[PDB]
């Protein structure tokens, strides 16, 4: 029922009725699941193997054949492995070399798979956040797309170094702002960067208060992973000292999740980081902070809008 | 002075002062312009002191005229007032026209719907508020025009904001409620409400599903059945309550739902027990499938040490017990601890199961080498779990199995020794009124 259903169309779907034919098999598959990886050992590899051979990559254009495109990602994806991923790894590497969506899923796919088996998988991408990251000269060159958002969550699951140092303060000096998705899309790569705390030169105060006094308030799902990563870099019991000693504590204004959601959910998050950073030190606050400190602390025990327990702390 | 000294805060008894002097004022007779400016600097300017001062008055407000209340309060012709100033007002308005006539609202209506002009002044949560307002006037008490102007939020590529976003599909399923049948925004509204669903889209969710609940699936005449994709969607690549509060007030996608929920369930640990009750009540409604649904469940339950609702499930309801509960093979106190408080759980709910009589060799087998040392350093088990052995065995090499088990055990005894060896003979004198004597004399030393 599944077996002179789809061999017979080999160089047909290659070399292009077609389309109609592949779209049925979608949840079509699944069912028909009586080979247990004895017959589709070789049978799939050259299949998707011919697919990513045509496809162009012709952005210009208004979508000639990218119908094929979303057809072969979604059937690769029905695919569990557990053995023979040599040839996968020499072969999905190819896509993030040039409507970028293929890689999106590809760079998923082996984000899934990679933990039953173990490679040490040090091959390209040892110089290419390099290249990534000096792309954004280009960048600033060009306006002032999802190339560089995944970078990082592949080494997140790798790292289950000092090269990767140098890159991370590197772009927290430049990109600054003399939008709709653009900022919104250069704040939220920076968030990534900066997210990385495993590792553990003051060179980083700069950038991360301007993001913070520039931060679009029109976003949700923006300030609350930015408020948490602000809390885990607090906590180191070491670093706690470089930072509350030159911005001078000028960020007690409406600049933390100002707006109206950012005040309504994650609202005792932004105090409870302000409470835990003057709880770090409480050495070297002068008087006049120390005043201005407790005059913000007094306007807190008051609201009677959110539960008692930030007042209590 | 109200106007002037606005900037002072950002001599401490003004505030609290000035106020209470308005405060009185339109307590005399009415209020017609000095109810507007009162409210200037009041719930505005983060004061320390000016919290529950006037928000009581404004329940009491409310206690023929309330119903030109709008031409004479809302608008006024300010211009200078702003979004702030707005909101203010619609939170004292919201009240005055919860708790409560002439047919001369209509001309009103017309008026209202005329606000943006070609401008989008708004830029905060103004617009959610009066949808809020449109759906208090459309519920408790023009159709097309006001589904035209809540137009553009119903997108996908623009209206940024979830909190606006959201809002403009919350109306849109409170006015379709009756006998609106269409072929677009009829299963629009109910195919994009479950996208991207964050943790602050409970609250608005929560009021958008139930107003066409009883309605979707009675109006499926123009439908095809496309349900389980879009279930499939939020199971497979993303909360998991939104599939399940409609099942809670009341075939081809069991095969499907029951594979799905058993994959996303392995700190998200409150959620078993809920997937437990809907299948309880599909049991209810209506055992190929719970046979093993119920194995994987008692597993879950396993992994979490909801112990008293599991339970009171299990008693109003073959390899469970040959993989799992093998543990106490090598087992160390704590998980000892965590077993000794779940074999007095689950040996106590099967007294009356048909389970035992038709299958107890491998019961035996996986408790073989667990009962010879399952009697020391344990007080919650040990002391209760004879009462469930009376009621087990009332054939030959296995009697004599656990009796040589059971020989080794209480033959040794020359105070936990002597507590659990005492135990275990009352259970044996228990269990049948014959036993022998040529025994009682270590006994009586």
């Amino acid at each position: 029922k599944k077996y002179l259903q789809f061999v017979a169309a080999l160089t047909d779907v290659n070399t292009p009725k077609l389309k109609m034919m592949q779209e049925v098999s979608e949840n079509f598959e699944n069912v028909t699941s009586s080979p247990q990886y004895s017959t589709f050992l070789e049978h799939i590899i050259p299949r998707f193997l011919t697919f990513l051979q045509d496809g162009e990559v012709q952005f210009l254009q208004e979508k000639p054949a990218q119908q094929l495109r979303k057809l072969v990602l979604e059937i690769i994806h029905r695919i569990p492995t557990n053995e023979h991923l040599r040839p996968h790894t020499k072969n999905v590497l190819s896509v993030m070399f040039r409507n970028v969506l293929i890689c999106l899923r590809i760079i998923i796919e082996l984000h899934k798979q990679f933990r039953p088996p173990i490679t040490q998988e040090i091959h390209h991408f040892l110089d290419f956040v390099k290249q990534i990251y000096k792309e954004l000269p280009k960048v600033v060159n060009r306006y002032f797309k999802v190339l560089a958002e995944l970078p990082i969550i592949v080494v997140l699951m790798y790292q289950l170094n000092i090269h990767n140092v140098v890159a991370e303060f590197v772009p927290l000096i430049m990109n600054t702002i003399a939008y709709a998705d653009f900022i919104a899309a250069q704040i939220k790569t920076l968030s990534f960067l900066a997210y990385i705390i495993r590792i553990y030169s003051q060179q980083m105060v700069k950038g991360m208060l301007q993001l913070l006094s520039n931060c679009p308030a029109e976003t949700a799902h923006l300030r609350k992973e930015l408020l948490i990563a602000a809390k885990h870099i607090l906590t180191t019991e070491l670093r706690n000292q470089f930072i509350p000693c030159m911005d001078k504590l000028f960020d007690e204004s409406i600049l933390i999740g100002s707006g109206y959601t950012a005040r309504e959910t994650l609202r005792p998050l932004a105090y409870s980081t302000l409470a835990d950073l003057v709880h770090h030190v409480r050495q070297h606050l002068p008087l006049s902070d120390l005043s201005l400190a407790v005059q913000l602390f007094a306007k807190n025990i008051d609201d009677e809008s959110l539960p008692s327990s930030i007042q209590t702390m | 002075v109200w106007v002037s000294e606005n900037f002072q805060e950002r001599n401490w008894k003004e505030p609290k002062l000035l106020a209470y002097c308005l405060l009185n004022y339109c307590k005399r007779n009415y209020g017609d312009i000095e109810l507007l400016f009162q409210l200037l600097r009041a719930f505005t300017g983060r004061f320390l002191c000016n919290m529950t001062f006037l928000k009581e008055y404004m329940e009491e407000e409310i206690p023929q005229k309330r119903a030109l209340f709008f031409r004479f309060v809302d608008f006024n012709d300010p211009n200078f007032g702003d979004e702030l100033k707005a909101k203010v007002l619609q939170h004292i308005l919201n009240p005055a026209f919860l708790y409560s006539n002439p047919e001369s609202i209509t001309s009103v209506f017309i008026t209202k719907v005329l606000d943006p002009e070609k401008q989008a002044d708004m830029l905060d949560s103004l617009r959610i508020y009066l949808l809020q307002y449109a759906t208090l006037l459309v519920e408790h008490a023009k159709l097309r025009r006001l589904m035209t102007f809540a137009w553009p939020c119903l997108l996908s590529k623009a209206c940024v904001d979830p909190a606006c976003k959201y809002s403009g599909h919350l109306l849109l399923a409170h006015i379709i409620a009756k006998f609106a049948i269409h072929k677009k925004i009829v299963l629009q509204v109910f195919h994009s409400l479950l996208k991207a669903h964050a943790m602050e889209a409970r609250a608005i969710v929560r009021q958008a599903m139930a107003i066409l609940t009883p309605a979707v699936p009675a109006r499926m005449e123009d439908g095809h059945q496309m349900l389980t994709h879009w279930t499939r969607k939020i199971i497979v690549e993303e909360l998991v309550h939104i599939l399940h509060l409609i099942v809670q007030h009341f075939h081809h996608l069991v095969q499907h739902m029951v594979s799905a929920m058993q994959r996303l369930g392995f700190e998200q640990r409150r959620l078993a027990v809920d997937l437990s009750e809907v299948v309880i009540k599909w049991e209810l409604q209506r055992d190929k499938q719970h046979t093993d649904t119920v194995v994987n469940f008692l597993i879950r339950v396993a992994c979490q040490v909801l112990s008293r609702r599991c339970v009171n499930l299990l008693k109003t309801a073959s390899e469970l017990k040959l993989q799992w509960f093998d543990k106490l093979l090598m087992t160390v106190n704590y998980g000892n601890i965590c077993t000794g408080l779940e074999v007095l759980s689950f040996l106590l709910t099967v007294l009356q199961s048909p389970a035992i009589l038709s299958s107890f060799k491998p019961l035996q087998r996986g408790i073989a080498a667990c009962m010879t040392c399952g009697n020391t350093k344990v007080l919650r088990a040990v002391h209760s779990l004879l009462s469930r052995l009376m009621s087990i065995f009332p054939y030959e090499e296995l009697e004599c199995l656990y009796a040589a088990v059971g020989k080794v055990i209480y033959e040794g005894l020359t105070p936990s020794q002597l507590f659990g060896t005492l135990m275990i003979l009352k259970s044996a004198c228990s269990n049948n009124p014959s036993y022998i004597d040529r025994l009682i004399s270590v006994f009586m030393r």
